[PDB]
Formats: C-alpha cells, structure tokens, sequence
RNA sequence: GCCCUCGGCCGAUCGAAAGGGAGUCGGGUUCAGAUCCCCGAAUCCGGAGUGGCGGAGAUGGGCGCCGCGAGGCGUCCAGUGCGGUAACGCGACCGAUCCCGGAGAAGCCGGCGGGAGCCCCGGGGAGAGUUCUCUUUUCUUUGUGAAGGGCAGGGCGCCCUGGAAUGGGUUCGCCCCGAGAGAGGGGCCCGUGCCUUGGAAAGCGUCGCGGUUCCGGCGGCGUCCGGUGAGCUCUCGCUGGCCCUUGAAAAUCCGGGGGAGAGGGUGUAAAUCUCGCGCCGGGCCGUACCCAUAUCCGCAGCAGGUCUCCAAGGUGAACAGCCUCUGGCAUGUUGGAACAAUGUAGGUAAGGGAAGUCGGCAAGCCGGAUCCGUAACUUCGGGAUAAGGAUUGGCUCUAAGGGCUGGGUCGGUCGCGGCCGGCGCCUAGCAGCCGACUUAGAACUGGUGCGGA
RNA sequence: GUGAACUAUGCCUGGGCAGGGCGAAGCCAGAGGAAACUCUGGUGGAGGUCCGUAGCGGUCCUGACGUGCAAAUCGGUCGUC
C-alpha cells in the first residue's frame, strides 16, 4: 500500500544506514504471525537509495510501520534526536528534534 | 434555516425584498449558496459546477454575492 | 444568598459602602480625639443581624 | 487477558463466587430467554408449514 | 352619551425562587461575568385603523347568435374549499351570546420492551509511553445545538374485507376473541434515534510558516469502518399488583354543539383567514463568590449539625470493602530527637479452657458460594442459613445451552444475465457464516494450599 | 407582652430509599383416579417479610474523652432499612 518510509536527513548527515535498516525490517516485519521470509513472498521491500517502498498485497498497517521504525531507532540508540512523523497519507518521515 | 430545491424558487426569494446576502460556499462534492433573509437562512445545493456557474451568472444584480473563501 | 430583593441589596449596599477606614487628613484636623473607626465590621466575626 | 482466561473458562471455579446462582444468572431471565427461543422456533415452523394450528398450540402449551 | 337586550366566577386580597406556568441554543471571550457580553443560528407573546405583499374564499354551468373551429357577444342561475367506504387528510378554509368537553391534572410498587448516554470488543488513523528480551503493543484522541423537512423505530380497545371448535392467537407474567380472533390492507400518535438544512466556515487532534510588545493569524492532513448486552443510569411506552389509604386546586389555553348575524350580483368580486412571508416592541428586580474537616449555625479556620444534582476501570451479588484513572489534596491550628514507666488504639501467645467475674464483660470462634442433610414445637405460614457434613487454587481440555442467510429439475433461449413453463423431489432437513456468557464433567499440578487480602 | 429558626403534632407541596434470601395468590404442563380431586415440575412475585448498603436511629464496651474536638462528641459493636 506503498507505505513510503522516508528518512533522508539522518543518511544525509550519515547516522543510520538504509541497506540495513531495510535488512532489519526483512527479517523482523510480521504477516499473520510470522519473521522472515515476508509472509512468503507477499511483502515487497525496495530501498531506492534514499527511502524505502513496503508494498503489500494484505491489510499490513502503518502503525506497525511507526511501531517497527521506532523500535529500530531504539535499537540503535538514536530516539533522542529523531522522531517519526506523519509528512503526508500514506508515508512517514523522520526529524530531528529541534535544534 | 430552510433547504431550496430548484432554481426558480431560489432566483425569486434571492430578488425578494428582505434578502440580505448571498454566500457562496464550494464544498468538495456539491456548492452551497446561502441567503440571509429577515428570518431564515436559505440553502441551496448544487451539484453540477457549470450549473452553478451559470446560476451565479444569472443570479439577480444589486445583491452581495460573496464567496466564503 | 444569589437570590435577593432590591431592598435587602440596598440594605447591604449600605453597610459595605460605610465598612471603610478613617481618612487621614480627619487626624489632622483641629480638635478630632478619632484616631480609627471604631465601627468597622468584619464578616466573619460580628455578623449583621439581617 | 484476564477476561480472555475467564472466556475459556479460568478463574470461574466455586471458590471464585461469591454470590448465589440466581444472583450471577437469575432464572426469571434464563426462563424468559428459553421462552423466547422456542416460541421463535414454533412460529417459524408454524410459517413454514412444517406444523400447523393445531400442533403449534399443543406445543406451545408445552 | 341615552334607551332597549343579555349576564352566578356567589365574592376583595395575600399565600410556593422544589407545585402549575408560552418561548434559547451552539461557539468564542475575562484578572474576576456570561444560556445575560460578541458572533451565528432560532423562537414565544403583544401590535397593525390608512389594512404591507402573495395565497385561500374564487371565480363554474344553461340558452340564443357570430366565428371552419377555437374563441367572443348578451341573458339566466350557483358559489362561507376539496379528497378518502372509513380511521382521517390537505396551506388557509365565516360566525356571537350561550352550552358541553378536554388539557393544566395526578399515588406507590413490580415486570418487560424501545431509544439515548456511559461502559465493553474488533480493526484504520494521529500523537505519545515501553523496547535488557518480548509485545502488528500500551495510553490518549477519533464532534454536530435549537428550530424546520424526510425516514427508521416504538405505540394504538383506530378503520375496511371476512367469518373462527379439530378452538385459535399470544406474554417473562398475562391476556384476547360472534360486543368480531387469526389473516390481508390501511390510518393516526410519538419520534429525544438517523439523514439533511444549520455544517465546517466552528470545535478538536496533529504537522508546519512568519511576528500586531497577545492576530476568533495563515496553511496542510484528519475527524474512519464495524460489533455486542438480562450491563449501569436516565427517558419513553406497555401490562399487572396494592389500598376500610384511591393519591391537589387555580390561573391559563384548546376543541366541539348551536346559528343570532355578516358578506356580492357574476366582478377580473366581497365578507373573511388558526396559510406563507414581512414590519415593530418586550419594561422592573435578582445574577460575583463560599456551599462547608476555613466564607453557613454552634462565642472559633470547632472531629458536631445543615436540603439536593452528576458519578469511570478492576475484583465482586453489589452505589459493600480494597486498589487505580479524571479531578483534587498536603495529613487536618507546629516541627526536630529519642523509644522509659503509665496510658490510648491494634496484634500475638506454650499447656489448660471461664477455674476469672455480679454476670463469658471484653475478645475470640463462625462467616461467601456450591452439593447434600435438617429436630422438637407450631397459629401448618414457619422454625430454617435449624443442627450437621463435604468442596473451593492454578492450568489444560470435553460437552451442553444461540443468531443470520441460502436449500431449486432444465436458455424449452437472449430480457453471460432476464419472462412464462415441459421441466423436479432437503420435506428425519442440510450447507455456509456470525456470536456470547455461563453451567457441568475430566485430566494434570503445588510443601493440603485454595471464600488465601 | 415576645417566641413552633430547636423540638412536639396536624395539614399543603416537593425529594429520597444498592445488592441478595424466603417464595403467598393467579397460571401452564405431565402423571394417578369413577368422581371429588390428588401428586410432581415449572411460572409468578406477595409481605407493617428476612440478611444487608445509603438514610434514620442509638444497644453494649458501663471503651475514648471528661479545665473535651464537642455546654453530649468520637470509635468499634449494634437496631431498622
Ligand atoms: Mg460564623
Ligand atoms: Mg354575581
Ligand atoms: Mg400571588
Ligand atoms: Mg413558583
Ligand atoms: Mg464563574
Ligand atoms: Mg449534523
Ligand atoms: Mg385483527
Ligand atoms: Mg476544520
Ligand atoms: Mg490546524
Ligand atoms: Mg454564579
Ligand atoms: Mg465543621
Ligand atoms: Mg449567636
Ligand atoms: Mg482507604
Ligand atoms: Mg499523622
Ligand atoms: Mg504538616
Ligand atoms: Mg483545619
Ligand atoms: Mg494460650
Ligand atoms: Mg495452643
Ligand atoms: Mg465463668
Ligand atoms: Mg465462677
Ligand atoms: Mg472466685
Ligand atoms: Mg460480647
Ligand atoms: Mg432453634
Ligand atoms: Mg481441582
Ligand atoms: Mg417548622
Ligand atoms: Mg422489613
Ligand atoms: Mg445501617
Ligand atoms: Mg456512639
Ligand atoms: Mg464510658
Ligand atoms: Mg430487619
């Protein structure tokens, strides 16, 4: 459902990492109660080069967009200075938190 | 308020005496056009754009046509 | 109460117009032996009998 | 999750209550609830002609 | 002004800031006021002689001609509306004294049903919280006033057809029927629910842009889709029970009976109008705040007293107790340091078990629920939870208890679907889907714990 | 002469009172009898009915306090609801 994630400034200024990211939400997304292998092959992952595409084919969810997005920021140690908003229907973009 | 259904009702109450204003209100799927009179509001919806164009080109003179945007 | 007659405002009106302090030039003049109002009313100690 | 234990059936027990049986599911509402099924399930089958007048009153005398 | 005609309020007046009593709501705004100010939507009552504008009353028939005819000419006669078998309906739709009725205007208790609000469940957003591990997670939020119009829904001893025993409808209970059942078709009332006008422009939630020392700034996006119920609280309705108890009055407003009267001579008419719109007005007094472990009374910031309304989550029978959210607070007119006696309040106690004492005073024992089982006596109702006994946790299951739909033999042809029929036999019903809370039984399990507070 | 602002009682007009137990009349069905009827199971929801909230009251501790918080209060326990 084209779910655009959209993280340009935090790879712009080189804190976080897009291919990884993107092999994090690979591995750890959820269909029907499942890791990994993307409800087989159900789930479309591509990162084109600055954000990532989700596309989907199920009722798959933005919340659980926002919910994964955050515990990766979390993981990573990076949920002080960034903060995923909602920039538009159908997308999530993070920011920094003010300067 | 009261709720107009055809045109001709609408042009003779908004070139009626006590008709105070006119408002024109562009919603997304219709048009509103509002006249103030002494003791009501009238309402009339329209959901054809060149109609309602047309209607406020034939829409009576002397008479504030204001748009609410 | 909130509920009141005009008379029993008046009545009121009244007595909170006269619960007011001494000026000072009364101390000043000539001849006074007034030195404070000594009728003042405060609402939580002497009530009026209204 | 509680409730979720308590739908299949956990925490119900007998010495979980503490009011009396008609007190938790009175029998005036078992009663009228039992009474509007099978008057339901008469009228249906007295419509559909899988009985007629006079079984249906016999039954629902019954 | 006089005269005639007609006439019981037959008794002044006061008496309720909880009785009766037309008609205002939404948003915003203050240091403190707002249903009263501002903005926007309404509404009630009163007034209109010259009547302010529409609409209703109300504008049709007969006969002689002319005119192809339409249509005109003159004459004569109606006209205080119309529809439905009906219940009744429609936008108005004359009418006095007088009379009759209604509303105002009726208790308490029970049981059900409908509607809302709250609570609850499943998803979609937006923003937060957790992330050592897990958690498609947890929390918050997710509007539409009055007044019109339409439709659901509820109620009706309201109407018409028809004639019912092999009696039948029907409620939780009842109850109903030749004085008219069931069935079929209508009508009315209520409509606080939904849609719409109001209305998104406002409100709210988020994400931003610039500073009028503080703009009802400006913008974007959103304000979504469902499901449950003996839930609680209001409200509306139906139907019962109780009474040697039968549960106000009056202002006020309406309908009807009757028809004294009034209206015009067929006109582009009148009297009249409870119809629609328009015009003007609504004075006087109260209005802040406290409302009580500090604004009241008790001599006081006094553990006393003092009438109400609203009322979340869990456990649970519960407005019980205990914990929590919204909201509120600072421990009740001080603090610090020690932890003697005597106290006040609360516990515990070996072995005995009322020997204590005037006296089992005080404390203790018992306690919920489920399954058994209950004596004497009796006014036959009771006694009665008599007495007495067993069980009770956690976890994993198994049964039983419901609600929706569709069951169709074949194009015999076309209006990959439709009209009539040769065409066919779930008829012990099945097939699919949705949804609750219970109750019973079993297994396992624990240091025999389990109404664990 | 002044008082029914407390209290006593009558009247008028308002407001209020969880959750449970027992299970009266009336009613439905099944079974036994020649009748008269009888038995069983439900339904129903009566009562100056019972347990027990709010409310109203005030038993006992002869508890606290007794130059009090109080010129009659407080706590537990209680009565009724
Ligand atoms: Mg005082
Ligand atoms: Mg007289
Ligand atoms: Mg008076
Ligand atoms: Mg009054
Ligand atoms: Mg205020
Ligand atoms: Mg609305
Ligand atoms: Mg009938
Ligand atoms: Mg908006
Ligand atoms: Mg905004
Ligand atoms: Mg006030
Ligand atoms: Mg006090
Ligand atoms: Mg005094
Ligand atoms: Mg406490
Ligand atoms: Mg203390
Ligand atoms: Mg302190
Ligand atoms: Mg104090
Ligand atoms: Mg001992
Ligand atoms: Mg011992
Ligand atoms: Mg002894
Ligand atoms: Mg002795
Ligand atoms: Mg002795
Ligand atoms: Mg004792
Ligand atoms: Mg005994
Ligand atoms: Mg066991
Ligand atoms: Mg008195
Ligand atoms: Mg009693
Ligand atoms: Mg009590
Ligand atoms: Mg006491
Ligand atoms: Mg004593
Ligand atoms: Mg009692």
């Amino acid at each position: 459902l084209k779910f655009t994630l959209d993280c340009t400034h935090p790879v712009e200024d080189g804190i976080m990492d897009a291919a990884n990211f993107e092999q994090f939400l690979q591995e750890r997304i959820k269909v029907n109660g499942k890791a990994g292998n993307l409800g087989g092959g159900v789930v479309t992952i591509e990162r084109s080069k600055s954000k990532i595409t989700v596309t989907s084919e199920v009722p798959f969810s933005k919340r659980y967009l926002k919910y994964l997005t955050k515990k990766y920021l979390k993981k990573n140690n990076l949920r002080d200075w960034l903060r995923v908003v909602a920039n538009s229907k159908e997308s999530y973009e993070l920011r920094y938190f003010q300067i | 308020p009261r709720k107009i259904e055809e045109i001709k009702d609408f042009l003779l109450t908004a070139r009626r005496k006590d008709a105070k204003s006119v408002k024109i209100k562009k919603n997304k799927d219709n048009v509103k056009f509002k006249v103030r009179c002494s003791r009501y509001l009238y309402t009339l919806v329209i959901t054809d754009k060149e109609k309602a164009e047309k209607l406020k080109q034939s829409l009576p003179p002397g008479l504030a046509v204001k748009e609410l945007k | 109460s909130s509920h009141k007659t005009f008379r029993i405002k008046r009545f009121l009106a009244k007595k909170q117009k006269q619960n007011r302090p001494i000026p000072q030039w009364i101390r000043m003049k000539t001849g006074n032996k007034i030195r404070y109002n000594s009728k003042r009313r405060h609402w939580r100690r002497t009530k009026l009998g209204l | 999750k509680n409730t979720l234990a308590r739908r299949k059936g956990r925490h119900m027990g007998i010495g979980k209550r503490k009011g009396t049986a008609n007190a938790r599911m009175p029998e005036k509402v078992t009663w009228m609830r039992r009474m509007r099924i099978l008057r339901r399930l008469l009228r249906r089958y007295r419509e559909s002609k899988k009985i007629d007048r006079h079984m249906y009153h016999s039954l629902y005398l019954k």
